[PDB]
Protein backbone atom coordinates (compact mmCIF):
# COMPACT_ATOMS: atom_id res chain seq x y z
CA UNK A 1 0.00 0.00 0.00
CA UNK A 2 2.30 2.33 1.05
CA UNK A 3 5.45 2.71 -2.04
CA UNK A 4 3.17 0.31 -4.06
CA UNK A 5 0.35 3.51 -4.73
CA UNK A 6 3.43 5.19 -5.66
CA UNK A 7 4.02 2.80 -8.29
CA UNK A 8 0.39 2.04 -9.28
CA UNK A 9 0.46 6.09 -10.08
CA UNK A 10 3.38 6.01 -12.81
CA UNK A 11 1.50 3.07 -14.83
CA UNK A 12 -1.94 5.00 -14.43
CA UNK A 13 0.60 7.85 -16.22
CA UNK A 14 1.77 5.84 -19.01
CA UNK A 15 -1.69 3.96 -19.80
CA UNK A 16 -2.88 7.92 -20.08
CA UNK A 17 -0.24 8.52 -22.58
CA UNK A 18 -0.30 5.69 -24.22
CA UNK A 19 -3.77 5.83 -25.36
CA UNK A 20 -3.44 9.42 -25.59
CA UNK A 21 -1.05 8.86 -28.57
CA UNK A 22 -2.37 7.58 -31.87
CA UNK A 23 -0.91 6.24 -35.04
CA UNK A 24 -1.55 5.47 -38.74
CA UNK A 25 -2.26 2.14 -40.08
CA UNK A 26 -2.70 -0.85 -37.74
CA UNK A 27 1.10 -0.50 -36.72
CA UNK A 28 1.15 -0.33 -33.12
CA UNK A 29 3.03 -3.55 -31.82
CA UNK A 30 1.32 -3.96 -28.39
CA UNK A 31 3.02 -7.44 -26.21
CA UNK A 32 2.29 -8.54 -22.76
CA UNK A 33 4.20 -11.85 -21.94
CA UNK A 34 3.62 -13.26 -18.37
CA UNK A 35 5.95 -15.04 -15.73
CA UNK A 36 7.18 -18.59 -16.34
CA UNK A 37 7.63 -18.45 -20.08
CA UNK A 38 9.90 -18.43 -22.37
CA UNK A 39 10.77 -15.22 -24.60
CA UNK A 40 12.23 -17.63 -27.37
CA UNK A 41 8.17 -18.51 -27.87
CA UNK A 42 7.57 -14.74 -28.19
CA UNK A 43 10.61 -13.90 -30.65
CA UNK A 44 10.02 -16.17 -33.64
CA UNK A 45 6.17 -15.61 -33.16
CA UNK A 46 6.92 -11.79 -34.07
CA UNK A 47 9.43 -13.84 -36.87
CA UNK A 48 5.76 -14.94 -38.21
CA UNK A 49 4.00 -12.11 -37.65
CA UNK A 50 6.61 -10.86 -39.71
CA UNK A 51 6.34 -13.26 -42.85
CA UNK A 52 2.68 -12.73 -41.96
CA UNK A 53 2.51 -8.94 -42.49
CA UNK A 54 4.69 -9.22 -45.62
CA UNK A 55 1.05 -9.94 -46.94
CA UNK A 56 -0.01 -5.60 -47.20
CA UNK A 57 0.13 -4.42 -50.25
CA UNK A 58 -0.01 -0.83 -48.78
CA UNK A 59 3.15 -0.35 -49.59
CA UNK A 60 3.32 2.54 -47.11
CA UNK A 61 1.52 0.98 -44.53
CA UNK A 62 3.28 -2.67 -45.06
CA UNK A 63 6.93 -1.11 -44.86
CA UNK A 64 5.49 0.36 -41.36
CA UNK A 65 4.35 -3.14 -39.62
CA UNK A 66 7.55 -4.66 -40.97
CA UNK A 67 9.79 -2.06 -38.74
CA UNK A 68 7.91 -2.47 -35.79
CA UNK A 69 7.77 -5.91 -35.74
CA UNK A 70 11.43 -5.98 -36.19
CA UNK A 71 11.75 -3.02 -33.74
CA UNK A 72 9.99 -5.38 -30.89
CA UNK A 73 11.09 -8.14 -31.61
CA UNK A 74 15.39 -7.69 -31.15
CA UNK A 75 14.03 -5.56 -28.18
CA UNK A 76 12.46 -8.80 -26.78
CA UNK A 77 15.81 -10.49 -27.60
CA UNK A 78 17.70 -8.01 -25.46
CA UNK A 79 16.21 -10.19 -21.87
CA UNK A 80 17.04 -13.73 -21.81
CA UNK A 81 14.37 -14.63 -19.16
CA UNK A 82 11.07 -13.07 -18.63
CA UNK A 83 12.14 -10.78 -15.77
CA UNK A 84 10.66 -12.10 -12.13
CA UNK A 85 6.40 -12.07 -13.26
CA UNK A 86 5.82 -9.87 -16.32
CA UNK A 87 7.44 -8.23 -19.31
CA UNK A 88 5.26 -5.50 -21.20
CA UNK A 89 6.64 -4.09 -24.58
CA UNK A 90 4.57 -1.38 -26.60
CA UNK A 91 5.97 -0.33 -29.98
CA UNK A 92 5.59 1.89 -33.52
CA UNK A 93 5.81 5.09 -34.70
CA UNK A 94 3.44 7.93 -33.29
CA UNK A 95 2.51 11.38 -35.23
CA UNK A 96 3.32 14.28 -33.43
CA UNK A 97 3.35 17.84 -33.25
CA UNK A 98 4.68 19.65 -36.09
CA UNK A 99 4.04 16.54 -38.73
CA UNK A 100 7.15 14.99 -37.66
CA UNK A 101 6.90 11.04 -35.79
CA UNK A 102 8.79 9.71 -33.28
CA UNK A 103 9.51 5.70 -32.86
CA UNK A 104 8.37 4.70 -29.53
CA UNK A 105 9.20 1.76 -27.58
CA UNK A 106 8.74 1.39 -23.86
CA UNK A 107 9.85 -2.03 -22.21
CA UNK A 108 9.37 -2.56 -18.32
CA UNK A 109 8.73 -5.37 -15.55
CA UNK A 110 5.48 -4.79 -13.75
CA UNK A 111 4.29 -6.05 -10.74
CA UNK A 112 3.49 -9.91 -11.54
CA UNK A 113 0.84 -9.88 -14.94
CA UNK A 114 -0.60 -12.92 -13.74
CA UNK A 115 -1.70 -15.20 -16.72
CA UNK A 116 -2.18 -12.38 -19.34
CA UNK A 117 -0.50 -12.85 -22.33
CA UNK A 118 -1.44 -11.06 -25.37
CA UNK A 119 0.05 -9.98 -29.06
CA UNK A 120 -1.58 -7.24 -30.84
CA UNK A 121 -1.30 -5.07 -33.75
CA UNK A 122 -3.49 -2.56 -34.24
CA UNK A 123 -3.48 1.32 -35.10
CA UNK A 124 -3.42 2.09 -31.33
CA UNK A 125 -1.73 0.91 -27.97
CA UNK A 126 -3.99 -1.90 -26.03
CA UNK A 127 -3.86 -0.70 -22.21
CA UNK A 128 -6.80 -3.08 -21.03
CA UNK A 129 -4.29 -5.63 -20.50
CA UNK A 130 -2.32 -2.87 -17.34
CA UNK A 131 -5.50 -2.35 -16.40
CA UNK A 132 -5.19 -5.39 -13.59
CA UNK A 133 -2.34 -3.71 -12.39
CA UNK A 134 -4.45 -0.70 -11.05
CA UNK A 135 -13.56 2.98 -2.02
CA UNK A 136 -10.44 1.93 -0.11
CA UNK A 137 -8.13 3.90 -2.56
CA UNK A 138 -10.28 7.32 -1.66
CA UNK A 139 -11.37 6.83 1.81
CA UNK A 140 -7.49 6.98 2.69
CA UNK A 141 -7.10 10.17 -0.24
CA UNK A 142 -9.68 11.63 1.67
CA UNK A 143 -8.60 10.91 5.25
CA UNK A 144 -5.25 11.90 4.09
CA UNK A 145 -6.67 15.38 2.80
CA UNK A 146 -9.03 15.78 6.20
CA UNK A 147 -5.50 15.11 8.02
CA UNK A 148 -4.37 18.24 6.60
CA UNK A 149 -7.20 20.34 6.62
CA UNK A 150 -7.26 20.24 10.76
CA UNK A 151 -3.71 21.58 10.25
CA UNK A 152 -5.66 24.69 9.29
CA UNK A 153 -8.64 24.37 11.38
CA UNK A 154 -6.51 24.26 14.26
CA UNK A 155 -3.85 26.64 13.11
CA UNK A 156 -0.98 25.04 14.33
CA UNK A 157 1.21 26.10 11.58
CA UNK A 158 2.51 23.02 10.52
CA UNK A 159 1.28 23.20 6.49
CA UNK A 160 1.75 24.25 3.71
CA UNK A 161 0.18 24.35 0.56
CA UNK A 162 1.57 26.14 -1.94
CA UNK A 163 5.14 25.20 -4.95
CA UNK A 164 7.62 27.71 -3.68
CA UNK A 165 6.49 26.59 0.11
CA UNK A 166 6.44 23.20 -0.27
CA UNK A 167 9.33 22.84 -2.24
CA UNK A 168 11.08 25.17 0.40
CA UNK A 169 9.46 23.06 3.23
CA UNK A 170 10.69 19.86 1.81
CA UNK A 171 13.82 21.54 0.90
CA UNK A 172 14.57 23.12 3.74
CA UNK A 173 14.80 20.64 7.24
CA UNK A 174 11.64 18.58 6.72
CA UNK A 175 7.96 17.74 5.88
CA UNK A 176 6.03 14.71 7.36
CA UNK A 177 3.58 14.10 4.34
CA UNK A 178 3.42 15.62 0.90
CA UNK A 179 0.16 15.99 -0.56
CA UNK A 180 1.05 16.41 -4.30
CA UNK A 181 -2.22 16.05 -6.96
CA UNK A 182 -1.80 12.88 -9.38
CA UNK A 183 -1.85 15.46 -12.40
CA UNK A 184 -0.13 18.35 -11.25
CA UNK A 185 0.19 20.56 -14.21
CA UNK A 186 4.01 21.84 -12.77
CA UNK A 187 7.30 21.36 -14.52
CA UNK A 188 10.56 21.56 -12.75
CA UNK A 189 13.11 22.79 -14.96
CA UNK A 190 15.35 25.79 -10.22
CA UNK A 191 12.88 27.42 -11.11
CA UNK A 192 9.08 26.22 -11.29
CA UNK A 193 6.40 26.82 -13.78
CA UNK A 194 2.62 25.70 -15.35
CA UNK A 195 1.75 25.46 -18.90
CA UNK A 196 2.47 29.69 -18.64
CA UNK A 197 5.40 29.13 -20.26
CA UNK A 198 3.83 30.03 -24.40
CA UNK A 199 4.12 33.94 -23.07
CA UNK A 200 7.40 34.43 -20.98
CA UNK A 201 11.31 34.52 -22.22
CA UNK A 202 12.70 32.05 -19.79
CA UNK A 203 16.81 18.58 -15.87
CA UNK A 204 13.39 19.13 -17.10
CA UNK A 205 11.33 17.00 -15.43
CA UNK A 206 7.66 17.41 -14.35
CA UNK A 207 7.53 18.26 -10.18
CA UNK A 208 5.23 15.40 -10.05
CA UNK A 209 7.35 12.97 -11.67
CA UNK A 210 10.54 14.61 -9.86
CA UNK A 211 8.88 14.45 -6.18
CA UNK A 212 8.14 10.51 -7.13
CA UNK A 213 11.93 9.88 -7.28
CA UNK A 214 13.73 12.18 -4.44
CA UNK A 215 10.70 12.45 -1.67
CA UNK A 216 13.19 9.17 -0.30
CA UNK A 217 15.97 11.34 0.26
CA UNK A 218 13.75 13.96 2.55
CA UNK A 219 12.16 12.46 5.00
CA UNK A 220 8.32 12.06 3.38
CA UNK A 221 6.20 10.63 2.77
CA UNK A 222 4.49 11.25 -0.51
CA UNK A 223 1.04 10.55 -1.27
CA UNK A 224 -0.43 11.29 -4.86
CA UNK A 225 -4.16 12.18 -4.46
CA UNK A 226 -6.88 12.51 -7.27
CA UNK A 227 -9.62 15.59 -7.75
CA UNK A 228 -12.21 12.80 -7.25
CA UNK A 229 -13.22 13.65 -3.71
CA UNK A 230 -14.73 16.92 -2.61
CA UNK A 231 -11.33 16.88 -0.64
CA UNK A 232 -9.44 16.28 -3.27
CA UNK A 233 -11.42 19.56 -5.33
CA UNK A 234 -10.65 21.14 -2.75
CA UNK A 235 -6.90 20.29 -2.15
CA UNK A 236 -6.26 21.23 -5.82
CA UNK A 237 -8.40 24.36 -6.38
CA UNK A 238 -7.91 25.85 -2.75
CA UNK A 239 -4.69 24.70 -2.38
CA UNK A 240 -2.74 24.47 -6.24
CA UNK A 241 -2.76 20.72 -5.34
CA UNK A 242 0.52 20.79 -4.03
CA UNK A 243 0.89 20.67 -0.29
CA UNK A 244 2.20 18.98 3.45
CA UNK A 245 1.51 18.55 6.91
CA UNK A 246 4.90 19.66 8.50
CA UNK A 247 5.83 19.14 11.83
CA UNK A 248 7.20 21.79 12.85
CA UNK A 249 6.41 25.68 12.21
CA UNK A 250 8.51 27.23 9.64
CA UNK A 251 8.93 31.00 8.80
CA UNK A 252 8.94 30.30 4.88
CA UNK A 253 11.94 32.17 3.75
CA UNK A 254 12.83 33.14 0.25
CA UNK A 255 11.35 35.13 -0.78
CA UNK A 256 9.12 37.53 -1.06
CA UNK A 257 7.30 40.28 0.83
CA UNK A 258 8.10 41.10 3.20
CA UNK A 259 10.87 42.55 1.40
CA UNK A 260 10.99 45.28 1.50
CA UNK A 261 14.32 46.88 -0.51
CA UNK B 1 -42.64 44.28 -12.15
CA UNK B 2 -41.54 41.43 -14.33
CA UNK B 3 -43.04 38.12 -14.41
CA UNK B 4 -41.55 34.85 -12.81
CA UNK B 5 -42.25 31.97 -12.09
CA UNK B 6 -39.95 28.87 -11.45
CA UNK B 7 -40.95 25.99 -13.35
CA UNK B 8 -41.80 23.24 -10.54
CA UNK B 9 -43.14 20.75 -12.93
CA UNK B 10 -43.31 19.76 -16.81
CA UNK B 11 -45.69 16.91 -18.29
CA UNK B 12 -46.68 16.14 -21.57
CA UNK B 13 -50.40 15.05 -22.57
CA UNK B 14 -52.12 16.45 -25.35
CA UNK B 15 -49.83 19.66 -24.85
CA UNK B 16 -46.95 20.22 -22.63
CA UNK B 17 -47.63 21.71 -18.94
CA UNK B 18 -45.29 24.03 -16.99
CA UNK B 19 -46.41 24.27 -13.52
CA UNK B 20 -45.39 26.52 -10.63
CA UNK B 21 -46.15 29.17 -8.31
CA UNK B 22 -45.97 32.57 -9.63
CA UNK B 23 -43.51 34.95 -7.26
CA UNK B 24 -43.69 38.13 -9.05
CA UNK B 25 -45.60 39.91 -11.89
CA UNK B 26 -49.08 38.86 -13.84
CA UNK B 27 -49.90 36.45 -16.57
CA UNK B 28 -52.00 36.74 -19.08
CA UNK B 29 -53.77 33.64 -21.56
CA UNK B 30 -52.47 34.21 -24.78
CA UNK B 31 -49.01 35.64 -23.84
CA UNK B 32 -45.39 35.17 -24.67
CA UNK B 33 -43.02 33.71 -21.96
CA UNK B 34 -39.43 33.52 -21.80
CA UNK B 35 -37.71 30.32 -20.84
CA UNK B 36 -34.73 31.33 -18.99
CA UNK B 37 -31.96 30.76 -18.96
CA UNK B 38 -31.92 28.93 -21.87
CA UNK B 39 -34.07 31.66 -23.84
CA UNK B 40 -36.32 29.56 -25.25
CA UNK B 41 -39.11 31.66 -26.02
CA UNK B 42 -43.08 30.08 -25.29
CA UNK B 43 -46.87 30.96 -26.14
CA UNK B 44 -48.90 30.87 -22.91
CA UNK B 45 -52.64 29.49 -24.80
CA UNK B 46 -54.10 28.33 -21.26
CA UNK B 47 -53.86 28.91 -17.51
CA UNK B 48 -55.29 26.66 -14.83
CA UNK B 49 -55.85 27.61 -11.15
CA UNK B 50 -55.60 25.04 -8.58
CA UNK B 51 -59.42 24.26 -8.77
CA UNK B 52 -58.76 22.88 -11.68
CA UNK B 53 -60.47 25.53 -14.01
CA UNK B 54 -59.06 28.01 -16.53
CA UNK B 55 -58.62 31.37 -15.81
CA UNK B 56 -58.16 34.76 -18.17
CA UNK B 57 -55.43 35.68 -15.88
CA UNK B 58 -52.98 35.35 -12.87
CA UNK B 59 -51.38 37.77 -10.45
CA UNK B 60 -48.36 36.39 -8.34
CA UNK B 61 -48.82 34.36 -5.53
CA UNK B 62 -50.94 32.13 -7.30
CA UNK B 63 -50.40 28.68 -8.43
CA UNK B 64 -50.84 27.56 -11.44
CA UNK B 65 -50.66 24.97 -14.28
CA UNK B 66 -49.14 26.76 -17.93
CA UNK B 67 -49.86 24.82 -20.75
CA UNK B 68 -47.62 26.45 -23.18
CA UNK B 69 -47.07 26.47 -27.60
CA UNK B 70 -44.10 25.91 -28.94
CA UNK B 71 -40.49 24.24 -28.81
CA UNK B 72 -39.58 22.85 -25.07
CA UNK B 73 -37.32 19.86 -25.45
CA UNK B 74 -34.83 22.22 -23.52
CA UNK B 75 -37.19 23.13 -20.86
CA UNK B 76 -36.43 21.53 -17.84
CA UNK B 77 -37.95 21.65 -14.04
CA UNK B 78 -35.95 24.50 -12.16
CA UNK B 79 -36.16 27.38 -15.41
CA UNK B 80 -37.91 29.90 -14.87
CA UNK B 81 -40.71 31.37 -17.04
CA UNK B 82 -40.42 35.17 -17.60
CA UNK B 83 -41.31 38.06 -19.61
CA UNK B 84 -39.57 38.89 -22.50
CA UNK B 85 -39.15 42.39 -21.36
CA UNK B 86 -37.66 42.20 -18.51
CA UNK B 87 -36.45 38.30 -18.23
CA UNK B 88 -35.23 37.18 -14.74
CA UNK B 89 -31.22 37.20 -14.04
CA UNK B 90 -29.24 34.26 -15.16
CA UNK B 91 -25.65 33.51 -14.55
CA UNK B 92 -23.02 31.28 -13.21
CA UNK B 93 -20.88 33.53 -11.16
CA UNK B 94 -22.44 35.32 -7.74
CA UNK B 95 -21.47 36.80 -4.60
CA UNK B 96 -23.41 35.66 -1.69
CA UNK B 97 -23.90 35.71 2.50
CA UNK B 98 -23.50 32.85 3.85
CA UNK B 99 -24.19 31.18 7.31
CA UNK B 100 -22.70 28.35 7.82
CA UNK B 101 -24.52 25.94 9.82
CA UNK B 102 -23.71 21.60 10.17
CA UNK B 103 -20.34 21.63 8.41
CA UNK B 104 -18.60 18.50 9.89
CA UNK B 105 -14.77 19.59 8.81
CA UNK B 106 -14.03 23.18 7.09
CA UNK B 107 -14.79 24.99 3.86
CA UNK B 108 -12.14 26.30 1.34
CA UNK B 109 -12.15 27.50 -1.71
CA UNK B 110 -12.21 24.47 -3.50
CA UNK B 111 -15.61 23.61 -1.91
CA UNK B 112 -18.20 22.04 -3.99
CA UNK B 113 -21.57 20.94 -3.37
CA UNK B 114 -25.53 20.65 -4.41
CA UNK B 115 -27.67 24.55 -4.38
CA UNK B 116 -31.58 24.58 -4.01
CA UNK B 117 -32.38 28.30 -4.76
CA UNK B 118 -35.90 28.04 -5.65
CA UNK B 119 -37.57 25.09 -7.90
CA UNK B 120 -34.44 24.61 -8.86
CA UNK B 121 -31.53 22.32 -7.47
CA UNK B 122 -27.70 22.72 -9.16
CA UNK B 123 -23.77 21.68 -8.56
CA UNK B 124 -22.05 24.74 -7.20
CA UNK B 125 -18.51 25.52 -5.91
CA UNK B 126 -17.00 28.33 -4.18
CA UNK B 127 -14.87 30.32 -6.18
CA UNK B 128 -13.56 32.55 -3.36
CA UNK B 129 -13.85 33.81 -0.01
CA UNK B 130 -14.39 37.26 0.17
CA UNK B 131 -14.54 38.08 3.89
CA UNK B 132 -16.20 36.96 7.30
CA UNK B 133 -18.72 38.45 9.36
CA UNK B 134 -18.60 38.87 13.09
CA UNK B 135 -21.61 39.88 15.18
CA UNK B 136 -22.84 42.95 13.89
CA UNK B 137 -22.50 41.45 10.40
CA UNK B 138 -19.12 43.67 9.81
CA UNK B 139 -16.85 42.94 6.91
CA UNK B 140 -13.59 41.64 7.64
CA UNK B 141 -10.71 42.96 5.54
CA UNK B 142 -8.75 40.20 5.24
CA UNK B 143 -10.47 37.32 3.26
CA UNK B 144 -10.62 34.44 5.12
CA UNK B 145 -8.07 30.84 4.55
CA UNK B 146 -11.07 28.96 5.26
CA UNK B 147 -14.73 28.93 7.12
CA UNK B 148 -16.35 26.74 10.08
CA UNK B 149 -19.21 25.55 11.57
CA UNK B 150 -21.47 29.00 12.79
CA UNK B 151 -19.65 31.22 10.77
CA UNK B 152 -21.42 34.11 8.35
CA UNK B 153 -18.90 34.45 5.56
CA UNK B 154 -19.59 35.89 2.26
CA UNK B 155 -18.16 34.45 -1.09
CA UNK B 156 -17.90 34.06 -4.36
CA UNK B 157 -20.05 31.21 -6.49
CA UNK B 158 -19.97 29.31 -9.63
CA UNK B 159 -21.90 26.70 -11.09
CA UNK B 160 -21.05 24.83 -14.03
CA UNK B 161 -24.14 25.78 -16.04
CA UNK B 162 -26.64 29.38 -15.89
CA UNK B 163 -29.02 29.31 -12.81
CA UNK B 164 -31.64 32.19 -12.65
CA UNK B 165 -31.74 34.40 -9.48
CA UNK B 166 -32.28 37.42 -8.05
CA UNK B 167 -30.35 39.18 -5.29
CA UNK B 168 -32.07 38.95 -1.69
CA UNK B 169 -32.33 42.68 -1.70
CA UNK B 170 -34.78 42.57 -4.59
CA UNK B 171 -36.83 39.22 -4.85
CA UNK B 172 -36.56 37.82 -1.65
CA UNK B 173 -37.56 33.89 -2.70
CA UNK B 174 -35.55 34.16 -5.90
CA UNK B 175 -32.74 35.25 -3.40
CA UNK B 176 -32.74 32.47 -0.63
CA UNK B 177 -30.83 29.44 -0.90
CA UNK B 178 -29.70 26.36 1.30
CA UNK B 179 -26.71 24.15 0.53
CA UNK B 180 -25.70 20.41 0.53
CA UNK B 181 -23.08 18.04 1.12
CA UNK B 182 -26.18 16.67 0.19
CA UNK B 183 -25.75 14.36 3.22
CA UNK B 184 -27.34 17.31 5.20
CA UNK B 185 -28.09 21.39 4.74
CA UNK B 186 -24.24 22.70 5.26
CA UNK B 187 -25.40 26.22 4.92
CA UNK B 188 -28.03 28.61 4.02
CA UNK B 189 -27.31 31.77 2.61
CA UNK B 190 -28.58 34.70 0.10
CA UNK B 191 -27.36 36.36 -3.15
CA UNK B 192 -26.02 39.75 -2.69
CA UNK B 193 -24.56 40.46 -6.53
CA UNK B 194 -24.97 38.60 -10.14
CA UNK B 195 -21.97 38.80 -11.93
CA UNK B 196 -22.99 39.46 -14.91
Amino acid sequence: TAEKAIEIWKIRRLVKQLINCHGNGTSMITLIIPPGEQISRYSNMLAEEYGTASNIKSRVNRLSVLSAITSTRERLKLYNKVPDNGLVIYCGEVIMEGNKTRKLNIDFEPFKPINTSQYLCDNKFHTEALAELLNVKYVQEKKLIQRFFDEISLDSGKYCFGVVDTMNALQEGAVETLLCFADLDMIRYITYMTKEQEEKDSSSMLLSEWLAEHYKDYGANLEFVSDRSQEGMQFVKGFGGIGAVMRYQLDLSMLDPESDE
Amino acid sequence: APFIMPIASKYKDLGTILEGKIEAGSIKKNSNVLVMPINQTLEVTAIYDEADEEISSSICGDQVRLRVRGDDSDVQTGYVLTSTKNPVHATTRFIAQIAILELPSILTTGYSCVMHIHTAVEEVSFAKLLHKLDKTNRKSKKPPMFATKGMKIIAELETQTPVCMERFEDYQYMGRFTLRDQGTTVAVGKVVKILD
